[PDB]
């Protein structure tokens, strides 16, 4: 395997810990990082 | 909306269009090009 970067077609297993709400914690999605407390949310996303 | 996100990684330069020949023979069809800029 070549790990020059590239687009990465092969990636190994990434790790998601349970996800917690309603209390502040350092939070990553797919490699959005942020700082806050998550809560149910009425806003209506789009699916994509 | 987005359909798909593709990793192909090669370079496009041409394009061509695919027209299916139903039970050759086809019936008349309206397409349009237009180009991004």
């Amino acid at each position: 395997f070549e790990l020059l970067h590239a687009p990465a077609t092969v990636c190994g297993p990434k790790k998601s810990t349970n996800l917690v709400k309603n209390k502040c914690v350092n939070f990553n999605f797919n490699g959005l990082k942020g700082t806050g407390v998550l809560t149910e949310s009425n806003k209506k996303f789009l699916p994509f | 909306e987005p359909l798909v996100d593709l990793p192909i990684g090669i370079n496009i330069t041409r394009f061509q269009t695919l027209l299916a020949l139903h039970r050759w023979t086809a019936g008349a069809a309206a397409y349009y090009v237009g180009y991004l800029q």
